[PDB]
């Protein structure tokens, strides 16, 4: 039956403060701005610091001594007035002072535009005039010439007083502001002014009235008295916020805020104390206006005039100031490689587990008899005496730690693994994993944090285990894969020979040949068929080959005994590549399993360094070749340079055709001695049995490591073999003269000079990428956090089709890779006629995919989040795969923040690229701005040359026609009516988001918007999937505009979200009334980002002043219930684990 | 604003 | 590790799973080991997740054992409770 | 030269 | 180096470097963003509360987990409670409410 309860805060309120409130909040009045005594050093009594209003210094002691214990609990001591309770009452317990004369909130004054201007229908310049004094308003006429509600001058203030009593009277000063705030009926000025709304004039009428009346209607709903924007009673924060404290010195150290408070409170009784004594108005008057400037200062230090400082050199620190987590059981150190490890493991020093586990490790030690108790424990465990390690390895047994690498650009960046307890101040990182957190062991260092509770740790253990999470969640492709050293193992031992030395030997199988190569007579494979089974052919469970012998290497044999146990032995000894391996490992993912494919991973790594070591590569200053070709080719460019200098002095070419042709000449040479490097390593000659010289691929260090994808570029291996080239000048022009030199050879010091400005643009470039591509995260995770899968399905079939994207070549970036993972928005048949492909409201299989392949090719449909018609969210359907474990997207996943993630992590890849991501993020008007998107449907060309407005043009649709005006120059392509085409954009320039938005709709938007932002990661040659552009381009899209209200409240116009209208709509429609008719609506990332309609999550995004004003005005209540106001508030977010559980609770409130 | 200003005026 | 894909498997959309191992973790900690078998190591995590793949333990389960669990609370009490009940007046 | 037309 | 439990801040009361305490490492919004993607609801409460400024739920969390224990009930973490009460002092009411 009702009654209060602990905690289970279910809303926010923010609201208007009236006086009696403020005065509600108020245990006692600060009467004087005392602090403490000079010589005892205890709080002053009545002062801001004083134990009789907010609290004991001491728990359960009052402050002469009287009462000490617990004993007495809510008693008043009677001689000190100091309640006995604990002293953290200091912290919550306030004060307050009251005002000698009302004092305007700075806020709702300064702040533009003015809440208090705008009810009272005042301007800025009036209502500074009222409340500082300089001028008095007149209010409540009545009657007379003289207009309400207006200013006056003195002289005509007193005239016009002569000529009535009990006329228009104004008190100078927030007395008169706050009489208008009472005085001014709301109801009877929103009659008025909807009575003004009728007025027959198109525009600068009814706007106006919208605006005033929106402000009128908040305040009506709100139930907030205006008036309350003026303070009687200011409310003085708690002691313990605004400390007084003595330092390490003895020294004392406070907040500013006492200060404030202090010069509050000094002026306010010298306010009283000259009203008291019948002080002149002009002292008076100055002194209420010091003191409006001392709640100004206390509140926002800066807004109106000069910042208040303790000294010049610093400002006041100001509530506004103050307005607007580090943890526990946690540690770091330096991380160095650990090949040994399993996936799922780390190395942790044993000193740094001690510390992280030692509650635990008092609670088990209490447990066994180790210890007595919990502190016999502890002074035993500083001591490290024996046994106690024992006892910290039976603590960490099955407990994983998380594991952090700043800059955390994705999910990846933090990581869960079990603990191997190890000797050394270095924490042991896994190899496989150092792609994900972009780490590397030149000095980077880890964060370890430690999950506490059963649920914490079951988290840690399903959700964040690097060896669960062996995919990256942006292109669905394997994260942890091999690097480096492995693929150089591996293509060490998987390589082509003429294989003279070990060649002709039946291996009697894969054991016997792994005898046999550990043996001797096999050195970097052989050229030797092997009887290995191979099999394990699927769509059947029994798998098995009758007869298996292949061509095949030392090393190839080796591989399949590596539990491959998942068929491709056509894979296998096809040689080893970074790529191929890559590709291995995410094959035996999908048709293997996810467990077992982790065990592949670890086999691949352990044999991939075994080998890596045994190899003996190397790099001497040989291993580095030159071409014989590169004396020809530049003696044959010094040649053709001559050949255009006499061509010049000729006077044949121009000076800039010279330019052009040097460069040519010279790129097309430095193309030459590229071909001669690669083609000088790439062939070898070694005997073959016969006696005749075979042709092999060379194992050279420099053409290994670049071949295998270990190490290097062709342009970066040419530039110790082959001539380097030609530099940019700092202009960005390029220089005559190339570096004829390769760094075998060194080059000269002007080469190196006019480099060094290369080198140091790129650091630079590099150094300010970070901070830019975090900021382009943020935008992103700001934009897109609101999002989650909010269900299994939505019911709706309509989605995309998307097409093969390359531009003319057509060979790459399309089919499959776009289309897997996805769900068909329609019963897609292969081929003509007989059709009846099987795939509707079905998940994109690999499988299912080969058949689509098969069947030629597909124009394809498919489900997307665009189209997804889900109230507040997505469906696990039109997401489709969770890209970072093969499944559709499990329910309560945030899809957004991953979304964010997957676009902000390259970031620092695109280079400076990224200011076009964002340019298209953005939704900017391009500048060149062009094409007529008129969508009439005809042409009716014409004149009126009015400047820009000269060209005009009309369409002449059967039923309608329509003019636009366009702009002086420019051209078209298509010319004098017919309609040519119906979506026209006869003009060239890129159509901007939003004119793409009005004429060719949303869907158009989403396939412009994803393949233009692909173009950039694409040339950049990065790989994301489509469908997290396609996440923050429906966030993008979320804001819809009304164009006729039907049977609704809406007004033609306001803007509302889509699925606040679509809800809306369908209540009408489905309650037989006229549904409102609406318009779609694109605004940018940033833009959207500050849309958001709750004031928690706003008010801790930006600007917080404005937000907070806002807010307070309009009486809002915040729901909690997105992921930001749950965080802050501290509560378990409505995402993931806590998903599951808010639900409940929204369900039970409503 | 600038209290000053209006005292001394 | 341990065949968690398997464990997932057992119950839909990963996130459940996790709940009902703490869950259960927590009933192991606070009164008798009991339960289902009994591989006896890696603590109450990882021995929730194991049990949880030869499913054990089940969402549905839990729960009826539970609500037996509060029949047996009822059990005692009873007539005992109803005494001090019948008491007061 | 290498990056940045550097490198 | 590394830190169980240690000093904490005057204000904010927020875990603190001491002198023989090391101190705790600071988890930022991007790394609440990676929990939040893992949709691990649990471990960033436990960041948000036990783990930092609130000490009802440190104190909790640390005898619960010396006696064996889940974890404790959450406290709106300390700087929230400093939030509110100052955005009381600037005198906007601000009301937490049932449902
Ligand atoms: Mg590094
Ligand atoms: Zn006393
Ligand atoms: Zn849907």
């Amino acid at each position: 039956k009702a009654q209060t309860k602990t905690e289970e805060f279910d809303a926010i309120k923010i609201a208007l403060a009236s006086p009696d409130m403020i005065r509600s909040w108020s245990f006692g009045e600060v009467k004087k701005p005392e602090t403490i005594n000079y010589r005892t050093f205890k709080p002053e009594r009545d002062g801001l610091f004083c134990a009789r209003i907010f609290g004991p210094v001491k728990d359960y002691e009052c402050l002469c001594g009287k009462y000490k214990r617990l004993k007495h609990r809510g008693v008043i001591c009677e001689k000190c007035g100091v309640e006995v309770t604990q002293t953290k009452v200091r912290r919550e317990r306030m004060g307050h002072i009251e005002l000698a004369s009302p004092t305007a909130h700075i806020w709702f004054l300064k702040s533009l535009p003015s809440r208090i201007g705008l009810l009272l229908d005042m301007p800025l310049r009036d209502i500074e005039r009222v409340l500082y004094f300089e001028s008095y308003v007149v209010i409540e006429g009545g009657m007379t010439n003289l207009e309400r509600q207006q200013i006056l001058t003195e002289e005509q203030y007193l005239d016009a007083l002569e000529e009535f009593g009990d006329e228009f009277d104004a008190k100078m000063g927030a007395e008169a502001i706050q009489a208008l705030l009472k005085s001014m009926d709301l109801e009877q000025e929103c009659e008025q002014l909807r009575e003004e709304l009728n007025e027959t004039n198109s525009e600068t009428k009814r706007k106006k009235l919208t605006k005033r009346i929106k402000l009128l209607e908040a305040f009506v709903q709100s139930g907030n008295k205006p008036e309350w924007m003026i303070l009687t009673v200011l409310p003085v924060l708690p002691p313990d916020l605004r400390p007084l404290v003595p330092l390490d010195g003895g020294r004392f150290a406070t907040s500013d805020l006492n200060d404030l408070y202090r010069r509050v409170i000094n002026r306010n009784n010298r306010l009283k104390r000259l009203l008291d004594l019948a002080a002149p108005d002009i002292i008076v008057r100055n002194e209420k206006r010091m003191l409006q400037e001392a709640v100004d200062a206390l509140l926002d230090n800066g807004r109106r005039g000069r910042a208040i400082t303790g000294s010049n050199k610093r400002p006041l620190k100001s509530l506004a100031d103050m307005i607007k987590k580090r943890v526990d059981y946690s540690g770091r150190s330096v991380i160095t490689v650990g090949p040994y490890l399993r996936l799922h493991q780390c190395g942790l020093p044993k000193k740094m587990a001690l510390e992280l586990f030692k509650p635990f490790i008092y609670g088990k030690l209490e447990l066994r008899g180790l210890a007595t108790t919990i502190k016999a424990a502890k002074k035993m465990v500083e001591r490290e005496e024996a046994v106690v390690w024992d006892i910290l390895d039976e603590v960490i047994r099955e407990h994983p730690v998380l594991l952090n690498r700043a800059p955390t650009l994705h999910r990846l960046g933090i990581q869960a693994f079990e603990p191997v307890l190890i000797e050394g101040k270095a924490i042991q990182l896994h190899p496989l994993v150092c792609a994900a957190y972009n780490a590397d062991f030149d000095g980077d260092q880890m964060a370890v944090h430690v999950p506490l509770t059963l649920e914490a740790q079951l988290e840690a253990r399903a959700l964040m285990m690097s060896t669960n999470n062996i995919l990256s969640p942006a292109n669905g492709e394997p994260i942890i894969v091999p690097s480096q050293d492995v693929v150089l193992g591996l293509y060490y031992m998987t390589r082509d020979c003429v294989n003279a030395k070990g060649e002709g030997m039946v291996l009697t199988g894969p054991k016997e040949a792994e005898r046999l190569y550990r043996s001797g007579l096999a050195s970097l494979h052989a050229r030797v068929k092997v009887r290995i089974t191979e099999y394990e052919k699927d769509a059947n469970g029994e798998l098995v080959a009758k007869t298996s012998l292949k061509d095949t290497t030392v090393g190839r044999a080796i591989l399949w005994m590596i539990v491959p146990k998942g068929l491709p032995y056509s894979i296998v000894n096809q040689a080893l590549g970074k790529k191929a391996i890559s590709k291995m490992l995410n094959t035996c993912y999908r048709i293997l399993g996810l467990k077992p494919t982790v065990i592949f991973a670890d086999q691949i790594m352990y044999t991939g360094f075994a080998y890596a070591a045994r190899s003996g590569a190397s790099v001497g200053i040989d291993d580095m070749v030159i071409p014989e070709k590169k004396h020809e080719i530049i003696s044959e460019a010094e040649a053709e340079v001559a050949e255009i200098q006499e061509q010049f002095q000729s006077g044949l070419v121009t000076a800039g055709e010279r330019y052009n042709k040097v460069i040519d000449i010279w790129a097309a040479a430095n193309d030459r001695v590229s071909k001669a490097m690669m083609d000088n390593l790439q062939t070898e000659t070694v005997i073959n049995r016969d006696g005749q010289e075979e042709k092999q691929v060379s194992f050279n260090s420099i053409y290994m490591m670049a071949d295998s994808g270990a190490r290097g570029s062709a342009a970066q291996i040419r530039q110790l073999a082959g001539m380097r080239g030609l530099m940019a000048k700092p202009d960005g022009s390029i220089i005559e003269t190339p570096i004829t030199a390769n760094f075998r050879e060194g080059l000269n010091v002007l080469q190196y000079f006019i480099s060094t400005h290369g080198a140091r643009k790129g650091l630079a470039d590099t150094a300010l990428k970070t901070a830019n591509s975090g900021y382009l995260t943020r935008r992103l995770v700001d934009v897109a956090q609101d999002l989650v899968v909010t269900e299994d399905d939505c019911g709706t079939h309509e989605g995309i089709m998307m097409t093969p994207v390359i531009e003319g070549g057509d060979v790459k970036e399309p089919l499959r890779d776009r289309v897997l993972g996805r769900v068909t928005a329609e019963d897609v048949l292969k081929p003509g006629t007989a059709d009846i492909l099987v795939p509707r409201n079905t998940l994109l299989h690999e499988q299912w995919c080969d058949l689509l392949e098969e069947n030629s090719v597909d124009a394809v449909k498919v489900r997307s989040v665009v189209s997804c018609d889900t109230d507040f969210g997505v469906c696990a359907h039109c997401y489709g795969r969770d890209l970072a474990r093969g499944h559709i997207i499990n329910k309560g996943e945030a899809i957004g923040v991953i979304a964010a993630q997957s676009i902000g992590e390259p970031g620092t890849q695109l280079t400076m690229g990224l200011p076009r991501v964002a340019d298209l993020f953005e939704a900017r008007r391009p500048k060149e701005p062009a094409i007529l998107a008129e969508i009439s449907g005809i042409v009716s060309f014409g004149k009126e040359t009015k400047g820009k407005r000269r060209l005009v043009i009309t369409p002449v649709d059967g039923s309608d026609p329509y003019e636009e005006m366009i702009p002086k120059w420019r051209q078209l392509n298509v010319f004098e009516g017919e309609r040519v085409e119906r979506g026209d954009v006869i003009s060239d320039g890129p159509e901007a988001p939003h004119d793409i938005l009005r004429l060719r709709g949303v869907h158009a938007v989403t396939r412009y918007i994803v393949n233009e932002v692909q173009d950039v990661y694409r040339l950049q040659g990065v790989k994301i999937n489509d469908k997290h552009i396609e996440v923050i381009v429906r966030q993008m899209l979320r804001k819809a505009t009304i164009v006729n209200a039907g049977s609704s409240d809406f007004l033609e116009g306001e803007q509302v979200e889509y699925s606040r209208v679509k809800i809306a709509n369908r209540e009408l429609e489905a309650n037989g009334k006229v549904g409102a008719t609406y318009s779609r609506d694109l605004l940018g990332i940033t833009k959207a980002s500050l849309a958001t309609e709750s004031f928690i999550s706003a008010a801790s995004f930006q600007e917080t002043t404005r937000v907070l004003t806002e807010a307070a005005v309009a009486g809002k209540r915040d729901e909690l219930r997105g992921l930001k106001e749950n965080v802050i508030v501290g509560r378990l977010i409505p995402a993931g684990t806590g998903y599951a559980y808010h639900q409940d609770r929204m369900r039970r409130r409503a | 604003t600038d209290p000053v200003r209006m005292y001394m005026r | 590790r341990v065949t968690v894909q398997d464990a997932v498997e057992k119950i839909g959309n990963r996130f459940d799973l996790v709940l009902v191992a703490a869950r259960r973790a927590r009933q192991m900690q606070v009164g008798g080991k009991d339960p289902l078998v009994p591989e006896e190591n890696d603590k109450t995590t990882v021995i929730a997740l194991r049990e949880i793949e030869e499913g054990l333990i089940n969402n549905q389960i839990l729960d009826v054992r539970e609500r037996q669990e509060q029949q047996e609370q009822e059990a005692a009490e009873l007539q005992a409770v109803t005494a001090i009940a019948e008491g007061r007046r | 030269t290498x990056x940045f037309x550097s490198g | 180096h590394a830190r169980s439990t240690g000093s904490y801040s005057l204000v904010t009361q927020q875990p603190l470097g001491g002198k023989a305490q090391f101190g705790g490492q600071r988890f930022g919004e991007m790394e609440v963003w990676a929990l939040e993607a893992y949709g691990a609801a649990y471990t960033l409460q436990e960041m948000l509360t036990v783990k930092s400024d609130d000490v009802n739920g440190r104190t909790k969390m640390y005898k619960n987990i010396v006696d064996g224990n889940h974890q404790m009930e959450p406290g709106m973490p300390e700087s929230f409670n400093v939030l509110l009460k100052e955005i009381r002092s600037l005198g906007i009411n601000i009301e937490l409410e049932d449902e």
